[PDB]
RNA sequence: GGAAGCUGGAAGACGGAAUCGUUAUUAAGCGCCAGGUAGUCCUGGACACUGAAUCC
RNA sequence: UUUUUUUUUUUUUUU
RNA sequence: CGUAGCUGUAGAUGAAUGCUAAUUAUAGAGUAU
RNA sequence: UUUUUUUUUU
């Protein structure tokens, strides 16, 4: 439809409108409380003081609330993903009620679920797990093969819940089995499945047999951004077979199809993340492909900044140095793109490379760090970059702050161990100390202790330590070394969960007094 | 003209509900509550056991289930000659509606505890 | 608190059964007036209520087909009075009971009122420099208009009140209620 | 008047509930409601029990 | 639970609905500040006054 | 007559059950009632209007009815309150006692013939209703 | 009259003298006028004004050919009264109730009523009945008809100077609302 | 600021700009323009108004000042350190002049009489933002320092003695912008902000009390 | 034409008009009609207002196809039906494919058959065969050209009703089947979670094959292999069985594809939401005194869901109520389908279009002597109401 | 004793003849309740709207 | 009132 | 408020309302077909 | 003399 919105231009620069849209909210109607929280979610600038005004009513709001309505709310909350403690009590309060053997519901209330904090057994996965076995006859097709990213996100899964859906898809594709009704409706619904399921471990004897191609000779299946689900869902413990019919095809060995400029570079790099997938021999060659692309002036202020933030982990698979193609060598002129929405990316980038370099072989192995002079020219790009997102600090949404702490924290150690110019001012005025919207984590279902849980201001914005409990719980090769100071598996891919893991270490022993932790809770891939 | 409810369309008659959108006439009520007697007896936990045949379907639209239905319902409506001007009655749903929350019988829509308020 | 309260209004009521007795009250009561030791004395104000009446029917001499009527008409009057900020309750009680005369009776109404919080806030409002970088009438009611309006919207929505649940609880049979045994 | 009350459940019941109602009830006069509660537990007590 | 969703989880257990107990406050105090009477088969005879 | 009496069991309205010393509920009430210590301090803590009717008149042979009624009136607005315990005072009482126009809530208590006796049952039951609506 | 208040309004426009008072009061009588029956074929006014004038047909073509400079006034029209000021100065109470008549000793009416009536000549009390006063158009159904011309008047591949006008008209706050779904796709083109 | 249709120098062309800026920082679309092109629109401009004759009535009002620091509170874009637009407006002659052209109840009726038929301001709306803007500019925290102090000290002695029948939304605002830490010290003592606090928070409980520093207090933003 | 012509009445030839509109007249226009003692005179109708921001509307969106352009239907609330007599024929003269339909209620108040299925919608079969042949009688000549799509062949069942929403009905019938049938497997521990997990794995097995066997629809078996979409004469054929099938066919066909601009127009559309004068046994209680609401229908049903004017790729639909068959009373537009935003609510003829309603009546002979003296006396009285101007004058002599 | 559902083939289109009277918000129609101290009338009392004609 | 309504009228009262 | 205006049915040769296996309400009691 | 709503239709 036609969008139109139009601004409160009575006077021409009256008011205020984040404190008008303030105090009229403690006292209003129920559907105005719904249309005055969907303004935040367009809105540019975001208040974390806000947030929690609204969720705290809305808990007490709760009593005249259609069922249809409390779902659209929840789906407002996707993006910027950002709860409270109270939050739950409103949800848990009328899910029961919601259960009227609803078709779509079973996908869009686990879908929202699934972010924030759930999973509560003995209120919400009870009637849900219940509810979503015995109702497996009556599935869409569409609606099953979104069930496969929702299940794979999920921790501490249960047999019962993945064998259910692991039969569902094999007797569905058989009918399907019986161009475009095969190349773009048959192979599609059988990689995209076989992926979701392996995240868990899990696998059966009547899946793997009808899920790989029985014929050798079916070529053409798909394109050079799709053929990676199969690849990735091999390799986790004895999966073979699946890769090539015999390591020999016709377009995904020879530089693929066709790689180029029109809108290639980028959709293949995006795929790249979601999949746990190391570049080998042959998936080497996308790094080469952009010392040319950098050249173009187009490409240099369009995708640049956002290919270097989705791939800067595994270094040694799109830049050929870590400093080599993360200098400026034209960036002096061309630094500014778009006021802080790509130059926010560009910090990011510059601090996961350097825990690399100190993590390389200090005590770490697998390689080597390069000559001094290195660390040299990196120090000239950061500090150039810093001072820029002064002015435009107040440009940035809930999201895009919350992930900037975990890579300002970082030029806090490397600086003071024994420098960056602008250390001492922007980042020990609000980088070190944030109070954004916290959100609560995923924790499991196994411990079974939720009589018991608190939260404590810390790095990964809330966590579970009880007064009770308190310092007392959760406060060879690859387990003496890397389950110690490193405590992070090269399964999903470690060099995020390992940045994000040390730091929550190290926040819980400044402030708090909390001792003997046991980390696990390592989730899947 | 000759419209149901008088110039202000008056409604004395029908109660609403808090969830879902459904509305019936007090008549329909006699039937609803003797009909769903199974659910509520469970509820509490012969002499007791009295109404249960009037629970069939089919004994309802017989000539000795219609008589049944009637003799609870007395027509409210109906009343004293003497009662003109001031003293006319009033709607009686404030009774109708303590007795079907009270009892705890679903709605026909959707299946609820006592949901029911007067309109 | 008891020692909190002020006299707000006191509607003063007549209710008399002939024209002459009526007559003789109002002109007690204006009498009483222009005594008391403010320079201004407390001038109700005037509200008539109607002239109610009742006249029952009944045949006419016996043994008559009923070819005749004689009816018996019974009058009424009725009179209402308006108070202001009285301060004084013992020149204002005394001067209307005394204002009486034959069958003539009354029927007052109270009304207090009373103050929550004394608002006292606003000091000495603060201050600096630029750096160089009567009309009284005769018959009428001394009180402002002010607090009439404020008091007057009050009564108007009691007497509405009282009227919608007045009209609840009134039906022939007190006590029955529709299939209740 | 609440004394002393039958000891049967249904009948005990039956005549508490008056007590509540009455004495919030405008039209009966005081000596009144202590003679009407006071001949009620009686001849509740000279009768079969409700069962 | 955590720390202010202590007494929430607590009570959906016990049964509690944000739907029903609500009610019964409000009757609670209707029922101390207003008669007892519920339209209960016997007290007809109360409400009508002695003549 | 017995199929009515009948209907009323099954809804749950009757005293049939598959000495005592209770307490009342006006007794219960009196037990639970802060009284103020002298005049000069003060029970409540909001505007509060008070009104009855008084006859005075010639001796009458006869007492006059309908001449013990007590209210009191109070506003919504000027009486502050969060969100929550605003909607509760409106909803024990209901609409009927609450009018849209103006914004005040009237409280009629009418249930004994002495006007003495009448005027304390009304301030005993309202401080009752303030502590409730707080919750 | 509507012979005299065209001419005081075009004259403001071309000295810049506008009134927030006086424009709403004056927009009235070019509206009622120019839908009047006697339109099309009614003749000039006679002030000699209209005779050195492109248009003609008295009132009925010319606000026809009207500038559209001067059009974007009737839509683009401020009818805020004095009252408001709850958006930049702060909290006001408006009054609703100027009368407040009360009555004295020396006029207050006589207890016999009844023969009250008798001595006069006609009926003068009455019961309570009093009309009030019902907002008509207030000159915005002129303005709805002068929006639609300038929506013609964007393919034409006309000045820039005189495209501004357009726009002034689509980005209403208090006259458009949004009834029709014409204002997105005014301003798409 | 009703610019609508040179004296010596930058008199009448700073007004054309200063409106400019406010226009394209007003959308509510996408991003309203570059970072580089902020600081280059207000460098432009910066020596400018160096020049605009450090007098007269042809002095920049208040109304029309408040409509370019309105969009910067908004748009999510910081104003620059650059302060040399505060020291060309305000304090220079719209106060002191102000006074020179010709008990308790007397002060309120000063600062009244300044909105009546010029109106150098829009009531409390383009002074409202002022004192939120002066407050933030600094963001990050461990003359410029001196000037802010005086500024923000001047415009609040002109808002407390008519601070009792102002718009609540307003109020909400300036009582914000007073308990942090750039304001300066010695203006919430218990002489007419102590005692005033509590009298907003009687009248609306329902807002937060113990977090009322929370929007715009010792944390900045 | 343009803003300039506002309130003209368009001379229109009588054998041009009754070709175009084979149906008939717009709305009550043939009441007016007859009046005129000539036979040869022609047919004039007012240029609206309302209509000249319609029109604009539909210039812009045919130029567009060849998300500016508006993809929804309007509404015409408050003359809402007088605009249709202009601009129905406007748009079939532009070779646009219009549906006609001023009188939709006809094959719901009439003498008719009903035949109850387990879809739970009913069927007519008399009423169905109407449909086609009056759309028929001027959208010739297109329908036959147009192609067919491959993706949409059978997938509706005999009532209309698509294939996934059908088989639901038998959903509990199956649902008891299978509970009873599982003894034989339930009846042959094992660590206590594999035992439980395979039992529940021959209910989906079961499932499975048992939605694909008992259910038999019908894919229009009688014509294997089409070719268009105005080829299909078999429906005409057979009236007992293939009536209702047929109809939904066409329906669905033309929202996939685009090759051609088209529109549907229904009047008086606040008479088919309440109750029609059909009898039954479907009655909630007291609802319906024994009566089949009018929406419950298949045809009214077809005609009674703006919601789904988002697929119409190709075109969009139109309504309008103005007759007094029904009090409108609020008439909630939110609970509709409607938007806020596309009502358009038209008022009483202004007194520049009053004048040229009369001075028209005069050329035609209808009136005897109508003196300019009381021209605007007359306004007054009727209050310039089209309905209270033609009733008013007809009775009197006029004037 | 009052009212209501169902059922329905109680007795009547006779006589333009004749006897009871209306001084126009008259006459002719239609609708409401106040009292008769539980219910309990087609009469009496009492209010309101449409409201024509003639030689009276 | 071109983001306004969506419609018959009574026997005491705006003192 | 009733005959409304307006507007669907049959532009009634067939609209008469009493008779009664059966219930509604007041009352201490108005019951039997 | 009689209107839709808490959602499972390409």
């Amino acid at each position: 439809f036609s969008s139109l919105r139009l601004s409160q231009k009575d006077a021409r620069g009256s008011g205020y409108l984040p404190a008008q849209r303030f105090l009229s909210l403690l006292k209003a109607s129920p559907e105005e409380y719904r249309s005055l929280l969907r303004e935040a979610t367009q809105a540019k600038i975001v208040d974390p003081a806000f947030l929690r005004v609204a969720s705290q009513r809305f808990f007490a709001l709760s009593d005249r609330f259609y069922p249809p309505e409390i779902l659209d709310i929840l789906s407002d909350f996707a993006s910027f993903p950002y709860s409270d403690e109270a939050l739950l009590a409103a949800v848990a309060g009328r899910l029961e009620d919601q259960l009227v053997e609803p078709s779509p519901k079973r996908l869009a209330a686990l879908l929202s679920l699934s972010a924030r904090l759930g999973l509560c057994h003995p209120s919400i996965r009870d009637p849900l797990t219940k509810h979503i076995e015995e109702k497996m006859y009556a599935f869409d097709a569409a609606l099953l093969d979104s069930l496969c990213r929702t299940v794979g996100s999920l921790l501490s899964p249960r047999l019962p819940l993945l064998d259910g859906l692991a039969t569902q898809a094999q007797l569905l594709a058989s009918d399907l089995r019986a161009d475009e009704v095969a190349q773009r409706r048959y192979i599609a619904l059988l990689f995209r499945c076989l992926e979701g399921l392996s995240r868990q471990r899990y696998s059966q004897s009547a899946l793997v047999d009808a899920c790989v191609a029985c014929a050798e000779q079916h070529g053409q299946a798909f394109p050079l951004h799709d053929t990676l689900r199969a690849v990735a869902a091999a390799r986790r413990l004895d999966l073979a077979g699946i890769e090539e019919p015999l390591r020999r095809s016709d377009m995904a060995d020879k530089v693929n199809r066709a790689t180029d400029r029109g809108d290639q570079l980028l959709a293949l790099l995006r795929h790249l993340d979601l999949l746990r997938l190391r570049d080998s021999q042959l998936l080497q060659k996308v790094s080469e492909a952009v010392e040319l692309h950098s050249q173009k002036a187009a490409f240099l202020a369009t995708q640049l900044p956002e290919a270097l933030l989705h791939l800067t982990r595994l270094a040694p698979a799109d830049l050929r140095l870590p400093v080599a193609l993360l200098s400026q060598p034209s960036l002096l002129a061309m630094a500014p793109r778009l006021s802080a929405a790509q130059l926010q990316q560009l910090l990011s980038a510059s601090a996961l490379v350097l825990f690399q370099h100190i993590q390389r072989r200090e005590g770490g192995q697998g390689g080597d760090p390069l000559i001094a002079r290195e660390a040299e020219a990196l120090a000239k790009t950061v500090e150039r970059f810093l001072d820029l997102l002064k002015p435009q600090f107040l440009s940035l949404n809930l999201r895009d702050r919350r992930a900037l702490k975990e890579a300002a924290s970082l030029f806090l150690v490397e600086a003071k161990g024994a420098a960056l110019a602008p250390k001492t001012v922007d980042f020990c005025c609000f980088l070190e100390e944030a109070d954004v919207a916290p959100p609560l984590p995923l924790a499991p279902s196994g411990g079974v202790d939720f009589q018991s849980v608190g939260l404590v201001e810390a790095c990964s914005r809330l966590v579970l330590c009880a007064d009770a409990r308190f310092s007392e719980t959760r406060n060879e090769t690859t387990t003496c070394k890397l389950g110690g100071v490193s405590t992070d598996l090269p399964v999903s891919i470690t060099p995020q969960a390992a940045s994000s893991l040390l730091l929550t270490q190290l926040a819980l022993i400044r402030r708090g007094i909390l001792r003997h932790e046991i980390q696990t809770c390592i989730p899947p891939p | 003209a000759r419209r149901v409810g008088g110039i202000g369309r008056r409604c004395f008659l029908t109660l609403h509900c808090s969830a879902c959108s459904f509305f019936f006439q007090t008549s329909d009520a006699i039937k609803l509550i003797l009909t769903q007697q199974h659910h509520i007896l469970r509820k509490k936990g012969a002499s007791k056991f009295s109404l249960l045949p009037l629970a069939d379907a089919s004994l309802l639209l017989k000539r000795r289930g219609a008589l049944v239905l009637r003799s609870l319902h007395g027509d409210p409506l109906v009343g004293s000659r003497r009662q003109r001007g001031e003293f006319a009655p009033q709607a009686p749903t404030a009774e109708m509606a303590k007795m079907l929350n009270k009892s705890c019988v679903p709605c026909p829509r959707c299946k609820r505890e006592g949901r029911w308020e007067e309109g | 608190a008891l020692s909190a309260y002020s006299l707000r209004s006191l509607i003063v009521t007549y209710n008399s059964r002939n024209r002459s007795s009526m007559n003789a009250t109002i002109e007690n009561l204006k009498n009483a007036l222009r005594w008391t030791s403010p320079s201004e004395s407390s001038s109700p104000s005037s509200a008539p209520s109607s002239a109610p009446s009742s006249a029952p029917s009944s045949s006419w001499s016996p043994f008559k087909y009923k070819y005749a009527l004689r009816h018996y008409v019974f009058e009424d009057h009725r009179y209402a009075f308006a108070f202001y900020d009285v301060n004084s309750v013992q020149e204002v009680v005394s001067a209307a009971l005394g204002a009486m005369a034959g069958e003539t009776c009354c029927s007052c109404r109270f009304s207090w009122r009373f103050a929550g919080r004394p608002p006292v806030s606003l000091p000495t409002p603060p201050r600096l420099v630029p750096s160089s970088r009567a009309t009284v009438l005769r018959g009428h009611c001394p009180t402002d208009k002010e607090f009439i309006r404020r008091a007057l919207e009050e009564e108007q929505a009691v007497e509405r009140i009282r009227k919608k649940l007045d009209k609840k609880q009134l039906q022939w049979f007190p006590g029955k209620t529709p299939w209740a045994p | 008047v609440a004394h002393s009350l039958p000891k049967d459940l249904k009948y005990r019941e039956s005549v508490a509930h008056a007590i509540r109602v009455l004495e919030r009830s405008r039209g009966w006069d005081f000596e009144s409601k202590v003679k009407a509660v006071n001949a009620l537990v009686e001849v509740w007590n000279r009768l079969a029990p409700g069962r | 639970m955590r720390r202010l969703a202590s007494p929430s989880l607590r009570r959906l257990q016990e049964g509690q609905t944000p739907h029903s107990m609500r009610k019964s406050a409000v009757a609670d105090a209707r029922k101390k500040i207003f008669g007892y009477a519920c339209g209960m088969p016997g007290e007809e005879q109360w409400v009508r006054p002695l003549q | 007559y017995r199929n009515k009496y009948r209907l009323r069991r099954l809804v749950g309205m009757t005293h049939d059950i598959d000495g005592r010393t209770f307490v009342t509920p006006l007794t219960k009430l009196q037990h639970q009632a802060a009284l103020p210590r002298s005049p000069l301090h003060a029970r409540f803590d909001f505007p509060h209007t008070v009104h009855y009717d008084v006859f005075w008149g010639p001796p009458q042979v006869e007492e006059e009815p309908n001449k013990s009624g007590c209210w009191v009136s109070f506003r919504v607005a000027d009486l502050k309150l969060s969100d929550s315990q605003e909607q509760r005072l409106l909803d024990i009482l209901g609409p009927e006692r609450y009018d849209e126009q103006t914004g005040v809530v009237c409280l009629e208590a009418d249930v004994f013939p002495q006007l003495n006796h009448n005027a304390a049952y009304l301030g005993d039951i309202l401080q009752q209703l303030m502590r409730e609506v707080k919750k | 009259d509507h012979e005299d208040s065209f001419l005081v309004f075009y004259a403001m426009c071309s000295t810049n003298r506008f009134d927030a008072v006086l424009l709403p009061a004056l927009l009235e009588r070019l509206e009622a006028s120019f839908f009047s029956s006697q339109a099309l074929s009614k003749p000039l006014f006679h002030p000699i004004f209209e005779v050195w004038d492109p248009p003609c047909e008295s009132f009925a073509a010319l606000i026809n050919v009207l500038p559209l400079s001067a059009k974007a006034v009737v839509v683009t029209a401020d009818r805020r009264s004095e009252r408001e000021r709850r958006e930049n100065e702060g909290w006001l109470a408006p009054p609703e109730a100027p009368p407040l008549v009360l009555p004295n000793w020396q006029t207050m009416h006589p207890v016999d009523m009844e023969a009250w009536e008798k001595k006069q000549r006609r009926v003068v009390r009455t019961r309570h009945v009093k009309a009030k006063i019902i907002r008509q158009a207030d000159g915005r159904k002129l303005a709805a008809t002068m929006a639609l011309h300038g929506r013609q008047a964007i393919h034409r591949d006309a000045a820039v100077s005189s495209l501004v006008s357009v726009a002034a008209m689509c980005a209403s706050n208090s006259q458009r609302a949004l009834r029709g779904e014409l204002l997105p796709e005014t301003l798409n083109l | 600021g009703l610019v609508q249709s040179d004296t010596e120098s930058a008199l009448w062309e700073s007004r054309v700009l200063a409106a400019l800026l406010s226009s394209f920082l007003r959308v509510d679309d996408y991003r309203p323009s570059l970072d580089f092109v902020l600081l280059l629109s207000d460098a432009l401009r910066n020596s400018l108004r160096r020049t605009a004759v450090l007098h007269e009535k042809d002095v920049l009002s208040l109304k029309e000042t408040g409509a370019l620091l309105s969009s910067f509170a908004t748009s999510g874009y910081a104003v620059p350190p650059s302060l040399m637009a505060c020291l060309v407006e305000h304090f220079l002659y719209d106060v002191d002049l102000f006074l020179t052209s010709s008990s308790s109840s007397s002060a309120e009726e000063a600062e009244q009489l300044s909105q009546s038929f010029f109106c150098s301001s829009r009531g409390r709306a383009t002074p409202g933002d002022c004192a939120t803007l002066l407050h933030s500019l600094a963001s990050p925290s461990p003359n410029l320092e001196k000037l802010r102090f005086e500024a923000m000290t001047q415009a609040w002695r002109l808002v407390a003695p008519v601070l009792h029948l102002l718009q609540p939304p307003c109020k909400l605002l300036i009582l914000n912008s007073l308990q942090t830490a750039h304001a300066p010290p010695d203006v919430s003592s218990t002489a007419f902000f102590q005692r005033s606090l509590e009298t907003f928070l009687r009248d609306n409980p329902d807002v937060d009390s113990s977090l009322l520093g929370s929007l715009f207090g010792t944390q900045g933003r | 034409v343009g803003v300039e012509d506002v309130g003209r009445f368009r001379l229109f030839d009588r054998h041009r008009l009754v070709e175009l509109l084979p149906e008939g007249l717009a709305g009550e226009l043939s009441r007016d009609v007859e009046m005129i003692p000539s036979a040869t005179s022609p047919i004039g109708v007012m240029l609206r207002k309302a209509t000249l921001e319609l029109q604009m509307q539909l210039e812009l969106f045919a130029r567009v196809h060849a998300l500016a352009a508006v993809q929804r239907g309007f509404l015409l609330d408050g003359g809402k039906s007088c605009v249709l007599n202009y601009l129905i024929p406007w748009a079939r003269e532009n070779n646009w494919l219009v549906v006609y339909e001023p009188l939709p209620s006809r094959y719901a108040r009439e003498i008719g058959d009903i035949k109850r299925s387990s879809a739970g919608v009913y069927i007519q079969s008399s009423f169905s065969q109407e449909f086609l042949e009056r759309l028929g009688r001027f959208n010739r000549r297109l329908l036959e050209e147009l192609p067919v799509a491959r993706r949409c062949y059978g997938q509706a069942a005999l009532d209309g009703v698509h294939r996934l929403y059908a088989e639901r009905s038998y959903h509990s019938l199956l649902e008891k089947a299978l509970e009873k049938d599982l003894d034989e497997i339930r009846e042959q521990l094992d660590s206590q979670l594999r035992e439980e997990i395979l039992l529940a794995r021959e209910r989906l097995a079961l499932w499975h094959t048992y939605r694909r066997e008992v259910s038999i629809p019908s894919m229009k078996s009688r014509l294997p292999n089409p070719a268009s979409v105005w080829e299909i004469a078999e429906f005409g054929l057979q009236n007992e069985a293939f009536a209702t099938q047929a109809l939904y066919e066409v329906w669905e066909q033309l929202k996939k594809q685009t090759q051609l601009n088209v529109l549907i127009a229904v009047d008086e559309w606040n008479e088919c939401f309440p109750v029609s004068e059909y009898v039954s046994m479907r009655y909630e209680g007291t609802r319906f005194n024994g009566h089949i609401p009018a929406f419950h229908l298949s045809t009214p049903r077809l005609l009674s869901r703006f919601d789904d004017a988002q697929q119409f790729q190709r075109g969009l639909k139109i309504c309008a109520t103005s007759w007094r068959r029904s009090n409108r009373r609020d008439y909630r537009p939110d609970l509709l389908g409607v938007r806020q935003e596309e009502i358009r609510t038209v008022r009483n003829f202004s007194p520049l279009e009053f004048a040229n309603f009369v001075a028209y009546y005069h050329k035609k002979k209808i009136l005897h002597e109508f003196p300019r003296e009381k021209l605007d006396y007359f306004y007054m009285l009727s209050g310039g109401n089209g309905f209270q101007a033609r009733r008013l004058l007809a009775s009197l002599y006029g004037g």
